[PDB]
């Protein structure tokens, strides 16, 4: 019942710089046979775990060697010496020395960058969906970082956040970017009372929030 | 006039033109067009790529499968034994002396092959001598109140090996010695010329005895006694289908084994016994390049006659 | 009560692995099929028989024969050695079981007891000590006998079909036995009636042998899955089986811990498995023909493998 | 009887005793008495 | 003491090597057959009529031109012997004495599977020996196969099929069949031909050729 | 040595799951196959493993509901997990073990998403977003498609069927009523709308449903 308890749970690290990543089980573990068993697995987002290293310090074929594995008794880290595109993901720490196995909890590595204002466009409503009897507003709010955002709905300046359906995606691996979804669908009549719609968001990049609207008088 | 004598070896070619030279030097395109040792080399390659394959294999399946290791098989081990002596001392060292034209390990790397060479052949030869005398045995059973069991198949191996080295290894301490015949590629023994100083003389008298007249008789007179005995069986019991069927088969394989055995060695018995009954002569091309090459390449087809068409094998195959 | 199953109890704990077991001796002599086997207790002493008539008696530490009885009757199928190495015993087909005496005449030997009177076959005779054996008839009945006396001093009922095998208690006072209707029975040496009975078998139980614990015992069926038993559960623990092939078992026997347990298919080969798990730890190949019997030292430092390639193959 | 108490005395025999095999503490020429 | 004990040993181990030689060479010249047949199916009248020619198991040997024979009785053995009685795996052909007259067909029939399920005994060969020929060909000729299983030579021809149905080894399994007969002078040449075809099967079975 | 994972990706509730790792590269007499799940957004847990002469290792929670496996001769491990739950929606990953390795599995399956839901196999709906008049003002326009009312997961939106790479955005699915929309999304100048073709491409294999739509104005 040992438990993989992983620190630092997320770590900002800029590009090139080293990172330590140490996670400690619940109990000192040694196989039988007087092995450890520290696995270091980085996932991407969705995506099937991949090995790094294997019995605590040894490098799989194929795994980069800027992974520097190593640690003894209750301490093991894995280490970082240069910081690409690819480093984005999370990191699990795995024994398989007392079973159940277990993982360690994932550390949360992020891309710093420099600040770029988010893009905010609307979307007039789909004619496919007006002939078969609805209409979605669609805004989108495209990479703004770092994740502080603030979402608002004005209909015609009023004020509306129900049934807004709203999305948040992961940091970008090229862009390294958070954005975020926000959707407005509703009825037919609904969308017919008004003639205009607001979206209005708050990101640290300015201090004049970014503003959108549409016309429902043109196509 | 009739051939070219050398301390150290005697090329079977005349020295009347001034040509000859030795066999360890200069790449022997005088002896034949560079066109002749390009396909000679090329087929000797081919039967390396079968020869190894399939004798190298046996071994393999053997040691894979210790279902085979039963006191019959013994002789047969031995049989591939022996043929990878002649892969490597033979096909090996030939390929590495055919690509130059001559033979590149010195006269003592001419011992090395001759020697290794020599002992496959004559163990090949003596096994199936031994699987010849064990079937005699068995079927036609010569010998009143006797059997034929482990003791007697280790024997039989231990005495192979004891007669193949009693014949490859006395040229190796002064009886005939071993030199480079035929295409000069090949070392083997000095049959061709006499030598006192190593008893040409009486080495090949020793071995048309013990090595040529007592296993040809030895194997036609045990499998004409089985021949018969199986045909007057058959003409007895006329209506048995099975025996009629068996008769036939018997009859197939002794008569694959006999010509098995005249292909196998009456090339270089009816040359070596041609030259024993008729000292005066001298002989050119045409016979330096049939008996070498084709008793050796028995390297090969002894293990097809023996080894593919046993049933075992051709279930390996 | 099969509220789990062992492995469910043995969940937390890692195989052994790839068992590793090396060839240390190969008893060539024998002139035909040998068809069982027996260790004394120091280990360094053995019994083989085999249908060429005869029992040899092997020395394991310096691979020499120490002694060699031509028998009666050539149809001996069954073989067991003294505990204090004073005795041993051969017979089969014949109904009739031949003992001899080691310690008393040396270099020679002498046919010290010949029970006849059996109306089966003999297919398993085993040594209790230096003056009890217990012998198995296809009768569906067995017998314990007296060799002073050469009589079925009792007799084993229960059983509905020929039996084919038995193996004591490492203790030797009770023993189980297996039949033609595919099932063992557990019996008392002394008081000899069916305790308990395990039945499911498609097949005659063609081997069995006990745990060093003598708490469990295996068998072995004619479709290839030997069967873990335990004297008192009266159900089978594990089951250990392969599809691909459908030779039966031949021969059952434990490691000294009981980590391993041995058993000899028909398939050429014997497999080892680690009785807490049913993994398949190791396989022990090398018979030129099927294996007839097998056993391990009382010591437990080396394993004893028989079969018909007349050999006999010793693995630490 | 009941099974598990039989897996569980089934473990326990082993586990005290299973160090007789040749991975614990090897494969050696010297002390093992069955050698050449 | 002890190393005058290992030498003891050493040529105790020899003389004894020596001794299994010379006994296994001597067992395997002589050549063991199991009799069997049906109960009082003529096995002890064929029994008469061979030592006639040739001079709870039970024994019998003798010599004849130059080979030692010798046949076991198994007699009275109760137990299942269609799943592993072949353990006489080995034998140069299995010998069963049938009074004709006397049948069981279909116990027959599964005997012959028993034996066909052997891959060994599938290519053994198998004599027959007929006792009572002539009551059977008298009671034939008006009580036909029919009283067992509710033309001579068609009817003759299924019996063959129906036998041979389960037997896929014609080329390596052939049936021996002899009749009782008192005068000795074909009865020794067909035990000299028997022998030597079946001799000579088995060493070109041997011979690993098919 | 790769391991393919196949199973169904729509699961009654209580029912009996079969997914097959079909395993290559190895001799799967001689390797363990592990098994992890993983839930939409979380962490990994551990499952079972079955070793290499076919002794069965599971998770402490798991032996009752989980059974493992194999086919030696054809290279093929299967998975019977019963009463299945709703919690049991997951990625599963089979998991080889090498033992030269040491206890490190080098490879894992990609996995198949398995759904535990009354919801039906629903085809997706696709509506091309084209900026409008008052949007098109913009220096930058954006383009993308919405898929409304669709189920199961997954559905690959491939922009120019995968040739247009640069500027995607796609995001997850929302838990609308049980049925999942998800949105799309290119960053484009107007240079390259509506002067050059950019398509949208739904992929949706469980129903089969492939539509490709250019972007034209609304």
């Amino acid at each position: 019942d040992v438990l993989m308890t992983q620190t630092p749970l997320s770590l900002p690290v800029s590009l090139g710089d080293q990172a330590s990543i140490s996670c400690r089980s619940s109990q000192i573990i040694v196989n039988r046979n007087g092995n450890t068993y520290l696995e270091w697995y980085l996932q991407k987002p969705g995506q099937s775990p991949k090995l790094l290293i294997y019995k605590v310090s040894n490098r799989f074929s194929g795994v980069p060697d800027r992974f520097s594995g190593s640690g003894s008794g209750t301490d093991f880290t894995l280490k970082i010496s240069g910081v690409e595109a690819e480093d984005l993901g999370v990191y699990y720490c795995f024994q398989g020395s007392h079973v159940p196995w277990t993982f360690g909890g994932g550390t949360q590595l992020e891309i710093k960058r420099a600040d770029a204002a988010p893009t905010v466009s609307i979307f007039p409503p789909s004619s496919e969906q007006l002939t078969s009897g609805g209409a979605s507003v669609v805004c989108f709010l495209n990479n703004f970082y770092p994740k502080d955002i603030n979402v608002k709905w004005k209909i015609d300046g009023s004020e509306r956040q129900n049934g807004v359906l709203n999305s948040w995606t992961d940091q970008d691996s090229k862009d390294s970017t958070y954005s975020m979804s926000s959707t407005l669908t509703l009825t037919k009549d609904e969308y017919e009372r008004h003639n205009s719609y607001t979206c209005e968001a708050t990101h640290k990049t300015s201090t004049s929030p970014i503003v959108k609207s549409f016309n429902r008088n043109e196509c | 006039m009739c051939g070219t004598e050398g301390p150290n070896f005697y090329v079977p070619f005349s020295n009347k033109t001034g040509v000859v030279r030795s066999p360890f030097e200069a790449p022997q395109y005088y002896l034949a067009e560079p066109w002749q040792f390009s396909m000679l080399a090329a087929y000797m390659f081919l039967l390396i790529m079968l020869g190894f394959p399939i004798n190298f294999l046996t071994l393999y399946v053997t040691v894979q499968h210790k279902k085979l290791r039963t006191p019959l098989n013994y002789i047969l081990l031995n049989l591939a034994v022996a043929d990878l002596f002649m892969v490597f001392g033979g096909f090996t060292t030939t390929l590495y002396t055919s690509l130059h034209g001559y033979f590149v390990f010195g006269p003592t790397g001419c011992n090395l092959e001759g020697f290794f060479a020599t002992l496959g052949g004559e163990i090949a030869l003596w096994s199936l001598v031994v699987l010849a005398i064990e079937r005699y045995v068995v079927v036609c059973k010569p010998m009143s109140n006797f059997r034929f069991g482990e003791n007697h198949a280790i024997m039989g191996v231990a005495f192979t090996w004891v007669m193949a080295l009693a014949c490859a290894a006395p040229p190796l301490v002064g009886w005939s010695r071993y030199i480079p015949e035929g295409m000069q590629c090949s070392c083997g023994i000095d049959y061709y010329t006499p030598h006192e100083e190593t008893n040409n003389e009486s080495f090949v008298i020793y071995m048309f005895v013990v090595h040529f007249i007592i296993p040809l008789i030895v194997i036609f007179f045990c499998y004409g006694q089985l021949v018969f005995t199986v045909k007057e069986a058959a003409a007895q019991q006329q209506e048995s289908a099975t025996t009629q069927k068996a008769e036939k088969e018997v009859t197939r394989m002794v008569i694959i084994y006999v010509i098995a055995f005249l292909i196998c060695w009456l090339p270089y018995a009816g040359v070596a016994f041609y030259i024993f009954t008729h000292q005066g002569s001298c002989f050119g091309p045409i016979f330096m390049t049939i008996p070498a090459f084709f008793a050796k390449t028995s390297a090969v087809y002894n293990p097809v006659i023996y080894i593919m068409m046993n049933k075992q094998f051709r279930n390996c195959m | 009560c099969a509220d789990a199953t062992l492995s469910q109890i043995t969940n937390n704990i890692d195989p052994v692995g790839r068992i590793q077991m090396r060839t240390r001796r190969t008893l060539r002599g024998h002139l035909a099929k040998i068809y069982a086997m027996h260790w004394g207790t120091d280990s360094r002493l053995l019994v083989s028989a085999s249908q060429d008539g005869k029992l040899i008696i092997w020395d394991s530490y310096t691979t020499n024969k120490v002694h060699a009885i031509p028998l009666r009757s050539s149809w001996v199928m069954t073989c067991a050695y003294a505990p204090s190495g004073n005795y041993v015993a051969c017979g089969g087909l014949d109904n009739i079981c031949s003992i001899y005496n080691l310690k008393t005449r040396e270099g020679n030997v002498r046919v010290s007891r010949e029970l006849a009177g059996h109306t089966g076959y003999l297919s398993c005779c085993r040594f209790l000590d230096d003056n009890q054996i217990v012998t198995s008839s296809g009768d569906t009945t067995c017998a314990l006998w007296d060799i002073e006396t050469g009589q079925q001093t009792t007799t084993f009922t229960g059983h509905t079909g020929d039996v084919m095998s038995l193996s004591l208690a490492p203790d030797t006072r009770l023993f189980v036995s297996g039949a033609c209707d595919a099932s063992a029975k557990l019996w008392d040496v002394r008081e000899g009636m069916c305790r308990q009975t395990f039945t499911g078998h498609e097949s005659d139980i063609n081997a069995i042998c006990f745990f060093p614990n003598g708490n469990a015992f295996a068998t072995g069926s004619d479709d290839a899955t030997c069967r873990l038993f335990d004297l008192r559960a009266d159900q089978e623990l594990m089951t250990y089986s392969h599809d691909n092939i459908i030779c039966g078992i031949t021969s059952v026997s434990f490691s000294k811990s009981g980590r391993l347990l041995l058993a000899g298919y028909d398939d050429f080969n014997c497999n080892v498995w680690d009785a807490l798990k049913a993994d398949r730890a190791g396989v022990l190949a090398g018979h030129d023909n099927r294996v007839s019997c097998l056993g391990v030292t009382d010591d437990g430092m080396a394993v004893a493998t028989g079969s018909w390639d007349s050999f006999l193959k010793i693995w630490n | 009887m009941l099974v598990s108490k039989c897996c569980e005395e089934f473990r326990d025999y082993v586990e005290e005793r299973s160090g007789e095999d040749p991975l614990v503490k090897g494969i050696p020429e010297d002390k093992n008495p069955f050698k050449e | 003491t002890l190393s005058a004990e290992d030498k003891a040993a050493v040529e105790r181990s020899k003389m004894i090597d020596r001794n299994l030689r010379e006994d296994g060479e001597k067992a395997a010249r002589e050549v063991k057959l199991l009799l069997l047949g049906a109960g009082e199916s003529g096995k002890s009248t064929i029994v008469k009529q061979m030592k006639i020619i040739h001079e709870g198991i039970v024994e019998t040997h003798f010599t004849f031109k130059d080979l030692h024979f010798k046949m076991f009785d198994v007699g009275g053995q109760r137990s299942e012997r269609k799943k592993w009685i072949h353990c006489f795996e080995g034998v140069t052909a299995i010998i069963f004495c049938v009074a004709l007259s006397d049948y069981r067909m279909h116990e027959s029939m599964k005997l012959f599977d028993s034996i066909c399920n052997n891959k060994w005994f599938t290519d053994t060969s198998i004599i027959l020996f007929l006792n009572k020929k002539d009551l059977f060909e008298e009671k034939i000729k008006k009580s036909p196969l029919t009283i067992c299983y509710p033309t001579y030579e068609e009817a003759a021809a299924y019996i063959q099929c129906q036998f041979e149905d389960l037997n896929k080894r014609k080329d390596t399994k052939e049936i021996y069949t002899h009749f009782t007969c008192a005068t000795d002078t074909k009865n020794v040449q067909f035990v000299f031909d028997a022998v030597t075809d079946v001799i000579i099967k088995n060493n070109l079975k041997d011979c690993g050729l098919f | 040595v790769q391991l393919k994972e196949s199973g169904p990706g729509l699961v009654a509730p209580s029912q009996s799951l079969s997914i097959t790792c079909t395993v290559s590269g190895f001799s799967l007499t001689n390797y363990g196959v592990h098994w992890v799940r993983q839930p939409p957004g979380k962490g990994l847990e551990w499952l079972g493993i079955i070793w290499a002469g076919g002794g069965t290792s599971y998770d402490s929670a798991l032996m009752s509901r989980l059974s493992i496996s194999k086919d030696n001769s054809k290279s093929q491990v299967f998975l019977k997990m019963n009463s299945l739950q709703s919690t049991d929606t997951a990625m599963y990953y089979c998991a080889s073990e090498n033992y030269s390795y040491d206890r490190g599995f080098a490879y894992w399956g990609q996995g198949t998403l398995v759904t535990v839901s009354a919801a039906k196999t629903t085809p997706p709906s696709v509506y091309p977003l084209a900026p409008g008049s008052a949007a098109q003002t913009n220096s930058m326009v954006t383009l993308g498609c919405l898929v409304k009312g669709y189920f199961p997961e997954p559905v690959t939106v491939t922009w120019n069927s995968g040739s247009l790479s640069s500027g995607v955005h796609t995001f997850p699915a929302v838990l609308q009523s049980d049925l999942y929309t998800l949105s799309s999304s290119v960053t484009v100048p107007s240079s390259t709308w509506p002067s050059e073709t950019v398509t949208c491409n739904v992929a949706h294999p469980a129903s089969s449903t492939k539509v490709d739509k250019k972007i034209v104005p609304r």
